[PDB]
């Protein structure tokens, strides 16, 4: 019955989808994550304590595990109007995040919102939402983008920190290479169809119903880094957007997802 | 009085603050506050109508699928598109399987620790615990050996000194009433629930392309390519795989979640007599099965002043009485325009000026239906079905009541459903009835494909001039959802979401009337004002989602 | 408690791997197959009865379900020396098969051995092993090749018969198009690497360790029909030979598997 | 007096005929016959040594993996290749996980219906059945509710009139001795076993690329690319997935299969006094862990005349004493050359001439070790480990014996293990100890990758001239396996497989001595010569595989 590595999870402008990804995980399952792999010292979605009790839990953990915990943040951080678009216990979330970051052993931005602003920072950006990295300029933030990522993109990052004592290898956006090191289109099983000019033109057409390439439906695989075509989702086999019949939207990738229209064509290298 | 704040309210989705005035240990007045805003309505504006669903689905990842489905329905409403029946079956299976996961997680991972004391579970006799369930459940994982294994996992966690999500919980609070044995039962079921919800989301994933955040919709139908004989598409092998997961849900739902709902009610009978949030209730019909966006499997309607006998049926998502009644006010919200607004003419102009008890105190708007406050969600949904004389709903409620009667010697009347426990019961009934929805719609899909219909998508045209309006209704896990889209010169010129937690959590309205969360708390006993578990019990019964409420 | 469709399974020169594929299936699991989907009226690997009793079961079922049962054969059928290379209850297996075929509603050759002779007919073909179609020239035999196939290539074929009352659509080798309709190389996720000239040259080399194309290791994907890259194996996600690091050997395809060396290069169309 | 034939023997792999003379109600003499041949040794001849393993793996799909591993080890022997340690860890994990699946399916799907009466299970009291296992097992799926569900599935099958694989079983036979309750326990476990074996094969699949028939080996190591940071290769996420399945096997193995083994022994104690096949036993060491094809986790050895105290250890797969002892004869087999042949000089020339009691009656060859008949497989394996004083094996056997003691008040001595039930026990012990092999080798692999070793493959060279002889040993589920390869002028000039079921099932030998199956049956009581269940009980204990025996 050894001690487990501590984790503090703070949600900013988050839809909760990134936490929810954990409920689909199988290696580890969320119950084994929290009972065996880590000690989840703060997570407002699951914690028994509320209010003043859960704020006491955070302070006690920040002290007990100073220099030792992994800080995880989902959601963007809104800077407009002095932080008031996300207030918890009467204070701007950016202040909670900066405080928790001071004592962190490692810091992870789970999801596109915390990794690069994501949907919440799109369009006119009503709240001046920014990334975790932007609010922590002095820290190396590990970015695990996707909306939400496959949960094991996160869990295997945490396991590498635990098991081998350092972060996994990262690209120049501080994304783990095992998950984000290649364009989806450079490892997509519909590339033969692309190459042959075999394209779906509309959902339900004959090419679509033969599993042909979705480029002409707006697939963003050519300009999105990720592992969606290989790792896929939910561990049942065969399940990712393109395999189900819908183009990649680029949700991993800044300037693609939530910026380009679904049916807008990608640039191809 | 004494003034307390609960901030953050945990074991919800999103960011909630609840304040209460307490007089002599009884809540006299409450305030609900959504404390985070993104402006998702403004973010989606000025785009192609086809793009909205991918963006607004991100209003929430707990109730994933829901905003995606409401958004396409809204565009289809505006454009006058009839969705292919195969697309409806697929949408329906996704929503029902999603909602199964959602409700299970709400009862166990979000709510159970309001009612269940893990310290007490360590004192339980696992054999006595198993024996308590004889003749009450046929579940196969209620043995003393299962319960001992669970007990040992808790023991090990407590012994580690790293309690994590369980640290500083309300163990030994005077409002914790379960015996040790029932606490252990509930913890065992909490862990088992995680497998059932995982199977529910395998259904969702196989049609949606993943979950959270499905990616198989379109304005005009779905992106799934139906071809029984095609490689790499939705063929018989894939459908068989979907069915294998559908079939795994029922036993836990019926023999565990349904049973625990009755068991909790049996030990907490005072919670049948508090937590009434409203006297008016609204639900929309759901699960369309024809070629013209109707013929719903579940009925909708409007109940006024708790009178089921005179309710108004709603059988169409184009019902003009429903559409015309809905308004929202920002009098007590942090937006500029305060008069009630119909959502097609809605604005969302931020005007944060800090907290005031009598002024603005929330990012949630205040919805009304022809000027009245209304509760939405599983209590509304159940009561409307009972008012409709839906036998399936009556029968399912009766099964919960029969277990409760066996444990207590007492029955439950409909009057007692207007309560914190009634709301929880409505949600369980919903989860149970959804398993028949899944069987029904899977069978319908297989049958329809067998007749030679492989159609899934009708390509929209969007006029490049003119201004036109649509609304997409959906009966979400937390209640009636509506997305309101105005298209002008081919792009979105207004977008307004009126979300179920908006109805329930919204602050005092244009007439200073009190909405369901705030109303529900009046009268709540608070044994310990530093640790107001009783307040959180009632709030959690509404299944708050504040990303949803505020967007 | 309705009646279930009867199935007669006869093994010829089989290794039992085709039956064993069923023990990996999930939709249905083998227990749900035999309790819910079908009535498995004869299968020597699982039957309680042996000897005289099991031959009684076979004769009873052939009579009771004449015109109604699905006949399944795994293994090749040896014709050399008058059938004596496979003798069951004192008689050549070819005779048992021909007798059962007389009353079959549908006939399936599961695995490469029954589909086209497979490994048992390779090289000098010591036993004069042939396919099921060869011993049943007047019957339509549905071929489900692979060594062994994904069990759902078989199970969804049987399900199509039961549910819709006819076989699935078949190609010109009588293979179901949903599983065998396309070359593996025309739906392979490493096609981008093939296209870019990014190739593993030896196991363990840098290209191999980045998941590059296995053409130069001998991948037979370019000349093998199958669903190995999409449906894959075992329903865990991401598991087929190429994904694991080894070329396709062409085990589905006559003249490729068991004929060409592992490292012999495929012809590319 | 009379002569019977059992043909086909079912609930084995492949095609077996057993004949017996019965005198005074007891088997006096038996014949074992493999009735199908393919010529796999001839099919692989004249090919590149590197191709053999993919071809000869198809000797058997029940013991998939084994012939693939033996084949690469044989080529590596001939070529003098030292396999990378990471490749050893991967090969080991595969073999251990495969064998877990294999043994579970043998005990349940292949063997239990010799000892278990499904008709009698319908008469069981599910609560009494569950109560019987208190203090015998901690398994979490032994509740009355589980057992009732199982009983109802049996009920429904029988009611349908379509018994399928259960039709015309030996229900009510006088040699069926379990009480109704224990029948029902066994059938519940039979179904539960299928989940555990599926999990075991998920381990195999994630390293092998599929199962049946793995595709990750090479002469020189494995094809898995180790790269913790690589997309699409064997990275930390994939390793974590493997581990999640390894961890799911132990509870069923320890709390169900191990316990059931003791339960069957307790109800059938006379089966500890019959079914002795040999007085000599052979196993090879297995699971190498060094960089030089050695340092095995499990020991091997040779026992002569049942004397454990004077056994000869075997610690190397290059042991010349082991190599030089092995020969095969075809005097009573359907091959032309009859004198004992060392496998490097073996021929396989078919010479079928029909059945003769005193002549040729099988496609199985007759192996000897220095001229003696030998039993291989789990009984050999266990006895060698006991002779080696392996504490893990002692301890695991003792656990089984302690359950037997609690149920019967009697103990078990090593003398009683030379029996049908002893053989079964050896298999169970093996399966149990393999779970520690899996944990050990997973950890070893993680640790080694962490030290910066990602090597998996050493490319071979094969001289174009010269003659090179290699042998690959492997301790397979059914016993010692050996593949014998001769390379001449760059290609395979001879290939001979000597497979464990060859040892056990082979017919009378050059000296007309009787092999294990045939020996084991002498003395078998047969109550009903038309339904010789007792014969099949002893034959099943050896876990026959006739595609293996004959190839
Ligand atoms: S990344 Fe996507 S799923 Fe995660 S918080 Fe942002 S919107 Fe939600
Ligand atoms: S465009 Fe999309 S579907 Fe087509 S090959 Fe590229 S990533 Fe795959
Ligand atoms: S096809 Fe392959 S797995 Fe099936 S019987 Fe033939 S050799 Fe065995
Ligand atoms: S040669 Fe093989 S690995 Fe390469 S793209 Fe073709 S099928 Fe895929
Ligand atoms: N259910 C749900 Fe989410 C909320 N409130 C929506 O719609
Ligand atoms: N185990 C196994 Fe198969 C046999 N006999 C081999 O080797
Ligand atoms: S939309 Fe996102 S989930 Fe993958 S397929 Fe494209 S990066
Ligand atoms: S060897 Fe066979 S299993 Fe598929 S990957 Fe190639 S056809
Ligand atoms: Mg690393
Ligand atoms: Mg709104
Ligand atoms: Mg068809
Ligand atoms: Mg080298
Ligand atoms: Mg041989
Ligand atoms: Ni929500
Ligand atoms: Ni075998």
């Amino acid at each position: 019955n050894p001690q487990r590595p501590p984790v503090i999870w703070i949600g900013a402008q988050e839809c909760t989808g990134c936490t929810e990804s954990l409920l689909r995980a199988t290696h580890p399952t969320v119950e084994n994550l929290v009972l065996e792999t880590i000690s989840l010292e703060y997570h407002e979605v699951l914690s028994a304590a509320f209010g003043h009790q859960v704020e006491e839990n955070k302070h006690n953990a920040l002290e007990k595990y100073k220099g030792q915990y992994v800080l995880v943040v989902d959601g963007s951080i809104p800077l407009k109007d002095n932080g008031i678009y996300c207030m918890v216990a009467g204070e701007p979330i950016v202040d909670h995040i900066r405080k928790a970051a001071e004592g962190a052993a490692a810091i992870i931005a789970i999801g596109s919102c915390s990794a690069w602003g994501g949907v919440a920072a799109a369009g006119v950006n009503p709240t001046g939402a920014v990334s975790l990295q932007e609010v922590l300029p002095g820290k190396t933030v590990i970015n695990i983008p996707g909306c939400p990522p496959n949960p094991h993109n996160f869990l295997a990052t945490v396991a590498h920190i635990i098991t081998y004592g350092k972060p996994p290898k990262l690209d120049d956006k501080n994304r783990p290479t095992f998950a984000y090191g290649r364009l989806i289109h450079e490892h997509c099983e519909r590339r033969p169809h692309f190459d042959a000019g075999r394209f779906a033109k509309e959902f339900g057409d004959e090419g679509h119903r033969e599993g042909w390439c979705l480029y002409h439906l707006g697939c963003k695989g050519p300009e999105t880094y990720g592992n969606c075509s290989t790792l896929q989702f939910c561990d049942v086999g065969g399940v990712w957007p393109v395999a189900i019949g819908h183009p990649c939207y680029g949700c991993n990738e800044e300037g693609i997802g939530f910026h380009k229209g679904i049916h807008q064509l990608a640039n191809v290298e | 009085s004494q003034r307390i704040t609960i901030d953050p309210v945990t074991r919800i989705e999103g960011h909630l603050r609840i304040d209460c005035e307490i007089e002599n240990g009884v809540v006299s007045k409450a305030w609900a506050s959504g404390t985070m805003w993104r402006g998702m309505e403004e973010i989606v504006k000025n785009r192609d109508p086809r793009d909205a669903w991918m963006i607004v689905q991100r209003i929430c990842g707990v109730c994933t699928t829901t905003h995606a489905l409401s958004s396409v329905r809204a565009a289809e409403s505006a454009l006058n598109i009839d969705v292919p029946v195969n697309a409806q079956y697929i949408r329906n299976i996704i929503l029902a399987a999603h909602t199964t996961h959602d409700h299970i997680v709400h009862f166990y991972q979000l709510s159970a620790l309001d009612w269940v004391d893990i310290t007490s579970a360590l004192q339980a006799d696992p054999t006595k615990a198993s024996e308590m369930l004889k003749g009450v459940s046929t579940w196969h994982l209620n043995s003393p050996e299962e319960f001992t294994k669970v007990q040992n996992k808790i023991k090990d966690l407590v012994a580690s000194g790293q309690l994590g999500i369980f640290a500083n919980g309300y163990w030994g609070h005077p409002a914790m009433k379960l015996p040790p044995e029932v606490n252990l039962i509930a913890v065992a079921h909490y862990l088992q629930a995680l497998e059932c919800q995982r199977d529910a989301n395998r259904v969702v994933a196989l049609l949606g392309g993943k979950t959270p955040h499905i990616q198989n919709l379109a304005v005009g139908g779905v992106a799934n390519p139906i071809n029984l004989d095609g490689l790499g598409v939705l063929n018989l092998e894939r459908l068989m795989y979907i069915k294998s997961f559908i079939d795994k849900l029922s036993d836990f739902v019926e023999q565990v979640y349904k049973v625990d709902t009755a068991v909790i009610a049996a030990f907490y009978p005072e919670w049948l007599t508090r937590g009434k949030g409203a006297v008016n209730y609204l639900s929309v019909p759901e699960f369309p099965t024809d070629s013209k966006n109707g013929s719903f499997l579940f009925p909708g309607g409007y109940i006024e002043n708790a009178d089921l006998s005179s309710y108004r049926p709603i059988t169409s998502h184009s019902d003009e009485y429903l559409i015309k009644g809905i308004q929202e006010s920002a009098k007590h919200s942090w937006y500029k325009d305060e008069a009630p607004q119909a959502p097609w003419e809605g604005t969302t102009i931020p005007a944060y000026d800090g907290w005031s008890d009598d002024g603005k105190y929330s990012w949630v708007k205040s919805p009304t239906f022809y000027g009245k406050t209304v509760e939405v969600g599983p209590l509304a949904n159940m009561l409307v079905k009972l008012a409709a004389g839906r036998e399936s709903t009556q029968n399912k409620l009766n099964e919960i009541v029969a277990i409760y009667q066996k444990l207590t010697g007492n029955t439950l009347e409909v009057a007692q459903l207007h309560s914190t426990l009634g709301r929880i019961i409505g949600r369980t009934v919903h989860c149970c009835e959804l398993q028949d929805i899944l069987q029904n719609q899977y069978s319908a899909l297989i049958t329809n494909i067998g007749k030679g219909d492989h159609t899934t998508f009708v390509k929209p045209n969007i006029p490049a001039t003119g201004e036109f309006k649509g609304v997409g209704f959906l009966e979400a896990p937390r209640g009636m959802l509506s997305h309101w889209m105005v298209i002008k010169d081919g792009i979105i010129s207004n977008y307004q979401a009126v979300v179920p937690s908006t109805w329930n959590s919204g602050p005092r309205n244009f007439n200073d009337d009190v909405g369901p969360y705030e109303q529900s708390l009046v009268g709540t006993p608070v044994a310990d004002p530093n640790k107001p578990l009783e307040v959180v019990r009632t709030i959690h019964s509404f299944d708050p989602c504040m990303a949803c409420a505020v967007h």
